[PDB]
């Protein structure tokens, strides 16, 4: 396989999703809009308090760096002014990484971002645009780009890159780039190659997630 | 490791091992702080630099308090190693001096956050006794720069591991410390430290006079 | 290593198979700054309890219209073992576990209903343990609360049984604890209804009745000392 | 943390449903929900679902220093840290943590104190090197059933789990990859499975305590609303050999020894059933992992 | 790296078949031979087919024998995962009812097995013998064969006793039995004791990797028939590889007895019965063991023969990187150059030697592994060790099971005392081949009636269920049983080897 996504699986929470990308498997919940804690009351804004918890061992400093990365992306995805003075806690539990957690975060991160989008779709919280994120590596053997890499391919990386882009006017016009985190050595001609490919490979992923939400929503909402 | 901070490999262990002074003052040199001071002391023995920063008056509302309070953090140097408890003692010492010197009645619901950074102490040749003049010089400057009320400038000498702090031109004592000095030093030390206090008094006044 | 029992009915303390340990107690060990207090000896388990309060807390969140808030703090110092405790224990699961057990249990024994907008703090300081300590802590609480004038339904009395296959040995020490499976039990009042049964070890289910039945007798035996101790004290302070 | 506010009418209603001898789920008081065990695509990933209650366990091992008191054993540490995917009354690791401790402690009392995982054999080098086995139990959905589900998640997790084949020479441990040589499964001494009896009073405490009547509603395998609403609990844990591994009873409704032991006896039938279910599910997933391993057997007849 | 066909595979008829010349392109160098009748000469109820053999007559008055060894070199290549696995195990270990395969089950017992009625690849060593049994020439090639019937030793034996099947397989087998007794006489002539006898064979290391038995028994003159043809095929190979490369050639030997074991063995025979054996030469051993006979005990020859083979040094696989040609001695096979290739299925060494032989004739290139010292030497050491442990283990496995059966029948059987200690005796039970220590302690009424003379090798104790003293001599008959007796350190019984 490639990717699979389901929504609605969890029943006690306002919205939820299960994102699986090959070996990598992230299950997500959005809870809220709910009653703010006083330290997480913000005046005009919805608050975000994101938690990433790894499968193996217990969450550390790493997951805060991930939280920041997630929080960056999610702040213009969720309509902040939609709820003033309410909190939303997004709790992302990793059921399998299937890689090495300290070393590579490429698949882990991309998966969380997508499960967060879906969960928020199920939740009903306003979403301006479609977001997905794809993982891109470069392997040293050919000294070239391999899109959507497996666990083996990640080991033999010299460098690794995630991109996330905001999708409007048919979910197919790139509005903006909400992330481009390019770690390891790159020079510019690769990097604009990673955008280019990146564009088209994202838009496929957007098609697939788009399709999934319609099919799963449609027997629920009927007329 | 830990959930609040990265501590690397945990079965890993440290490496095993193999007026006579000039105080020159500075203030108002870094910003995000209501006032700051810098004290560097050079002596034959050891050279040292101490940074201080004072934050607030801050409001501490949701409770009414009789008067304000002072809270002292000492932070372990990056080239000096001390037990946490000693830093507590010295924090406690300095608080009780400052309690007596800072006037606290113009400020209801107040907490003041004082930070003492004991950054560099280096020997070319206890130890914690010796840097007490320098801590007291630093912090006073900082309270003055910020606009925090004070009875008199606070300042002290160190004669023979004995520290005596005075205010009012040597007339009143606001604290006394003796730790591993010799029995019956009292007259030598008080005479010797008065000299020291009068000497650093005016230095602080002249730092405050360039602004 | 070592005998735990013999057909001749001895131990290496020299107790009998339904004999109790040394039970010594005295009440009012802090009668100048604690509302009730009691000292509990069972063996060498040396337990002091203080009850401080009933008092209102000065935090609104700890105020409760429907009943008092109850706090039980189990403090275990660094000299309860034979050696110096290297570890922090006042921030350990084992101790929070005892806390969560004593509080939920005494919360129903004590009437907190008749003390609304109150907080009670039970403060339990261990000075030594030599095992049989989990039943000994219950007993010290029970004498503290009755001294403090804090109403109750009954006395809970803690007692331990170690089963040496089919041979149940009432009361325990360090050897007994570390060399077989121990049961710990509590009964409330002279009832057969058990408040607390705690088992950390494989006890067979087929023999489950044999260890509890001797323990519910064994419990009654502890409870009459508690009354005797208390009425000898109450008679003293009503003569004067 | 923020808790669920139910009505007085709810409280009345659920008691009356027990009194008149039904349940909300259409269950019996003695009926346990079907647990389904979904073994991963990796060793020691187990998804454990009982109806809506969804829990996971992932097992990890690492090379670790023994402790000072007994350096001839290894380490079992149970994280039953909980994040809000079941409510908001559990948040941010520990924030109250009463339930964390109790579930963690009972699972330790079951697997390490009594034995249900070998610990002697966790020493690679005594007093130097050992395995540390970490069970991280993460609930994703809860509908009561908390201890029961967590336990099954710990033991299926451990049984499916496997650890690097190691060779020692001196104190140097050559750690061998899990494609290089086949990883070794853990030692299992017993199968603890819990059954949590949630006790509800039809009277009030005062009439209960010096009464002797038994008319107490005994139910297992509570719902979320039931978990909150229970006046008392007995958590009893047995293995499939007629021995009680651990008992946690400490607060709630008192009970005669006969009634407690009744409970134990009921649970003893129910745990063979779960144990059985677990056995045959493990087998059929194992058959698919064994499908060419059967071909390449080195234990063959002469 | 195990081939996907391997449960349905048949080998080609043509070497101009499409698929065939894409699978193996080295195939043009692999001779078609499948049209000449071959038959296999194997164990009754064989555990696998390791070999096939034929003999045919040329009208020009030569007899041509081909040793058709299983080919593992088309399916496994060096440095593969399968190879690496195969190297790790190093031997195939036979036990009492477990066989512990060196290669997977279907690779070893189906594919590389030379099944009847199925076309299969082999490496042919084909060599011509004159009637007086001297090698006229010898060919090394790769091949394609079929075997048409796989015979058991018994069937092969009965086909020798028929005279009215006068097909190639019958005539073949009769001439093979005729040639074989000459070839064996050459080895004895040069200087060797019998090793072909069943009794000797079981207490020594295997030449083909043959299983050690449940109960040791006379085996057939057909078992003896196939030993010699393999021996000389191994010898033909030895010389070739030495030519191919002389410093990294894979080799095997055993060596002469040390002085002290031999000196002490003789000393016991000397004092006991004034019989003596020699350490001059392996010829002088053969002559001296021949001359040591008694009809007082009729197993006397057999027994000294066994003892001599234990004191003789165990087989060591090695390389010619650190030994010179005069150092390749054998002290019972009477050769100065040797290898083992018999069955690359069972034994790793045989696969090393195989690849070197395939590279010798240019079928492959010589691989780097087999043409430098140190890559050869590390492996030689490992596999050498693995074979000893295996052989010891196969004997240990027999021993404890014969302890079961001896106890189950509740039998008492004729053994011979081989060693006599001051508080025990070692008894050799040679109707099953097992050896065990009888602890005197468990077989005495009092430890202080044990009278031992060390210069004469003779024990005396007073038994339990006698009231009189019983002498036990070294090298004499004793009636030994396995029987339950009470434990001294437990409160129960255990079955111990004991005398009446």
């Amino acid at each position: 396989m490639s990717v699979q996504a389901e929504i609605g699986i969890l029943d006690h929470v306002d919205g939820s999703s299960e994102f699986v990308s090959q070996d990598t498997k992230v299950i997500c919940s959005v809870t809220g809009p709910i009653e703010p804690k006083a330290r997480q009351e913000l005046p005009t804004q919805l608050a975000l308090e994101i938690i990433v918890r790894p499968a193996k061992g217990v969450a550390t400093t790493r997951e805060k760096v991930l939280e920041d990365k997630l929080r960056a992306v999610l702040t213009p995805l969720i309509t902040r002014h939609c709820y003033p003075r309410q909190l939303c806690q997004i709790t992302c539990q990793i059921l399998e990484s299937g890689e090495d957690e300290a070393e590579f975060s490429l698949r882990e991160l991309s998966c969380c971002i997508n499960a967060a989008f879906l969960a928020l779709v199920d939740a009903g919280i306003a979403l301006n645009s479609m977001c997905a994120s794809i993982p891109i590596a470069i392997i040293k053997d050919t000294s070239d780009i391999i899109v959507d890499p497996t666990a083996e391919q990640l080991k033999i990386s010299l460098s690794v890159h995630t991109l996330a882009l905001e999708f409007v006017n048919g979910g197919k016009v790139v509005k903006n780039v909400l992330l481009l985190d390019s770690n390891g050595d790159f020079n510019e001609d690769q990097l604009f190659s990673l955008l280019e490919l990146g564009e088209q490979k994202c838009q496929e992923l957007v098609t697939n997630i788009r399709r999934i939400i319609q099919d799963n929503i449609s027997p629920r909402l009927v007329v | 490791q830990d959930r609040r901070r990265l501590l690397g490999p945990a079965a890993a262990k440290p490496m095993a091992f193999s007026s006579e002074q000039e105080l020159s003052l500075h203030t108002g040199f870094i910003e995000n702080c209501n006032g700051s001071a810098l004290v560097e002391a050079r002596s034959l023995g050891h050279q040292t630099s101490l940074i201080s920063a004072v934050y607030g008056p801050r409001s501490i509302r949701g409770s009414f308090t009789s008067q304000g309070t002072i809270s002292i953090q000492l932070k372990n140097g990056l080239l000096e190693k001390y037990n946490t408890n000693e830093l507590k003692e010295v924090s406690s010492f300095l608080m009780g001096i400052f309690n007596s010197v800072v006037n606290l009645s113009r400020y209801p619901k107040s907490g003041i956050d004082i930070f003492v950074y004991l950054t560099y102490d280096k020997d070319l040749t206890s130890q914690i006794s010796s840097l007490i003049p320098h801590c007291i010089t630093s912090i006073t400057l900082a309270l003055a720069d910020a606009g925090i009320e004070l009875v008199d400038m606070a300042g002290a000498g160190e004669a023979n591991g004995t520290v005596v702090s005075f205010i009012k031109n040597g007339e009143e004592i606001v604290g006394f410390w003796k730790d591993d000095g010799d029995d019956e030093d009292l007259l030598e030390c008080l005479d010797r430290c008065k000299e020291q206090y009068n000497r650093y008094r005016d230095l602080m006044i002249s730092c405050l006079m360039n602004q | 290593r070592l005998e735990i029992y013999s057909p001749e009915g001895l131990r290496l303390d020299g107790r009998r198979w339904n004999e109790l340990r040394r039970f010594e107690s005295s009440i009012n060990t802090h009668p100048h700054a604690a509302d009730g207090s009691s000292y509990m000896e069972q063996g060498n388990n040396k337990i002091i309890t203080l009850v401080k309060g009933p008092k209102e807390p000065r935090l609104k969140s700890q105020m409760d219209t429907s009943k008092a808030l109850l706090n039980v703090s189990v403090n275990i110092t660094k000299f309860s073992k034979f050696e110096r405790s290297k570890s922090s224990h006042k921030n350990e699961r084992r101790v929070l576990e005892i806390q969560t057990s004593l509080v939920r249990m005494f919360e129903k024994n004590v009437m907190l209903n008749i003390y609304p907008r109150t907080v009670i703090d039970i403060e339990i300081h261990v000075l030594e343990q030599d095992g049989g300590i989990m039943g000994s802590l219950i007993n010290g609480i029970t004498l503290a609360l009755i001294d403090a004038g804090i109403s109750m339904f009954d006395y809970i009395s803690g007692i331990s049984v170690g089963l040496y296959d089919t041979t149940p040995l009432l009361d325990t020490n360090s050897l007994e604890e570390n060399a077989m499976s121990t049961v710990t039990l509590g009964v409330v009042g002279k009832s057969e209804k058990l408040s607390l049964l705690l088992v950390e070890d494989k006890i067979p289910l087929d023999r489950l009745e044999n260890v509890l039945a001797i323990g519910i007798a064994g419990a009654h035996r502890v409870r009459d000392l508690m009354d005797e101790e208390l009425r000898k004290h109450a008679q003293k302070r009503v003569s004067n | 943390a923020k808790d669920i506010e139910i009505s007085a009418s709810e409280s009345k209603f659920i008691l009356e449903a027990l009194r008149q001898n039904y349940r909300l789920d259409g269950r019996s008081f003695d009926q346990f929900r079907d647990v389904e065990i979904t073994f991963g695509k990796e060793f020691g990933d187990v998804s454990v679902k009982m109806g809506n209650t969804k829990v996971h366990c992932r097992i990890s091992c690492q090379i670790a220093q023994p402790y000072e008191d007994r350096p001839f054993e290894g380490l079992f540490v149970i994280s039953t840290e909980i994040s809000p995917m079941a409510g908001s009354q559990f948040e941010n690791g520990n924030i109250t943590g009463e339930d964390e401790v109790l579930c963690s402690r009972i699972i330790e009392k079951s697997v390490r104190r009594s034995g249900a995982l070998d610990v002697e054999g966790l020493c690679i080098v005594a007093g130097s090197k050992c395995w540390a086995v970490r069970a991280d139990v993460h609930f994703l959905d809860c509908d009561g059933g908390f201890i029961d589900a967590s336990c099954i998640a710990v033991m299926a997790g451990l049984m499916h789990f496997k650890k690097p084949d190691i060779t020692v020479h001196g104190e140097q441990i050559i750690v061998h990859p899990v494609n290089e040589r086949e990883p070794v499964p853990l030692g299992i001494l017993h199968i603890p499975i819990c059954v949590t009896f949630s006790f509800f009073n039809p009277q009030d405490t005062e009439e209960n305590i010096k009464g002797e009547t038994n008319s107490e509603i005994s139910i297992i395998d509570a719902t979320l609303k039931e978990e909150l609403l229970r006046d008392g609990v007995l958590t009893v844990t047995l293995n499939k050999n007629r021995e009680v591994v651990q008992v946690s009873k400490a607060g709630g409704l008192p009970m005669d020894a006969l009634t407690l032991m009744k409970c134990c006896h009921e649970a003893y039938s129910i745990i063979e059933k779960i144990t059985d279910q677990i056995l045959q599910l493990l087998k059929e997933d194992s058959e698919k992992r064994n499908k060419y391993a059967a071909m390449l057997t080195s234990e063959n007849a002469r | 790296c195990l081939p996907a066909e391997g449960h349905d595979w048949k080998a080609p008829t043509k070497l101009d078949d499409p698929e065939a010349v894409s699978k193996d392109p080295l195939l043009t160098k692999r001779k078609d031979l499948r049209d000449k009748l071959i038959c296999s000469i194997d164990p009754p109820g064989c555990v696998d087919i390791n070999d096939a053999l034929h003999a045919k007559k040329l009208p020009n008055g030569n007899w041509e024998v081909g040793v058709h060894i299983a080919d593992v070199t088309h399916f496994v290549k060096p440095g593969t995962a399968l190879d690496a696995e195969g190297a790790a195990r190093g031997t195939s270990v036979y036990l009492v009812d477990k066989r512990i395969d060196m290669l997977p089950m279907l690779l070893g017992t189906d594919l590389c097995s030379l099944k009847p009625y199925v076309d299969r690849f082999a490496f042919s060593v084909i060599w011509e013998l004159d009637d007086s049994a001297n090698i006229v020439n010898v060919n090394f090639m790769k091949s394609v064969i079929r075997s048409r019937e796989a015979f058991s030793y018994e069937q092969a034996q009965l086909r020798i006793d028929d005279k009215t099947q006068n097909d190639e397989l019958t005539m073949g087998m009769r001439a093979l039995l005729k040639l074989s007794v000459k070839l064996k006489q050459k080895r004895l002539e040069a200087g060797a004791l019998n090793l072909a006898s069943p009794e000797v064979k079981v207490h020594m290391d295997s030449e083909t990797s043959d299983p050690n038995e449940v109960e040791i028994k006379k085996l057939l003159a057909t078992n003896s028939l196939v030993e010699e043809f393999m021996l000389l095929a191994n010898i033909s190979v030895a010389r070739k590889i030495y030519d191919a490369f002389p410093q990294t050639a894979m080799l095997r030997r055993h060596a002469a007895p040390p002085s002290t074991n031999f000196e002490i063995l003789n000393e016991m025979l000397n004092t006991r019965k004034n019989m003596s054996i020699s350490l001059e030469s392996s010829k002088a051993l053969a002559d001296s063991l021949d001359r040591c006979v008694d009809p007082e005990d009729p197993y006397f020859n057999t027994l000294v023969r066994i003892m001599s083979t234990r004191c003789m040094m165990a087989a060591q696989y090695f390389y010619s990187g650190a030994y010179s040609y005069p150092d390749f001695r054998h002290y019972g096979l009477a050769v100065d150059i040797y290898t083992h290739f018999t069955s690359p299925i069972r034994r790793y060494c045989d696969v090393v030697a195989h690849r070197q032989l395939a590279g010798a004739i240019g079928y492959e290139p010589l691989s780097l592994t087999h043409r430098d010292k140190n890559k050869m030497d590390m492996i030689c050491r490992n596999i050498n060790r693995k074979h000893r442990n295996a052989q010891f283990a196969g004997r240990a496995s027999i021993e404890y099971y014969v302890g079961q059966v001896m106890r189950n029948n509740e039998s008492t059987e004729t053994g011979y005392v081989i060693k006599v200690f001051n508080n025990g005796i070692v008894v050799l039970v040679p109707k099953f081949g097992v050896e065990g220590l009888i602890r005197l302690d468990n077989l005495t009424e009092d430890p202080n009636s044990a009278a031992f003379d060390e210069v004469e090798y003779k024990l005396t104790f007073v038994p339990t269920n006698s009231d009189k003293p019983r002498d036990v001599y070294v090298f004499d008959k004793v009636e030994v049983q396995v029987r339950s007796v009470m434990d001294p350190i437990t409160s129960k019984r255990k079955a111990e080897l004991l005398l009446k």
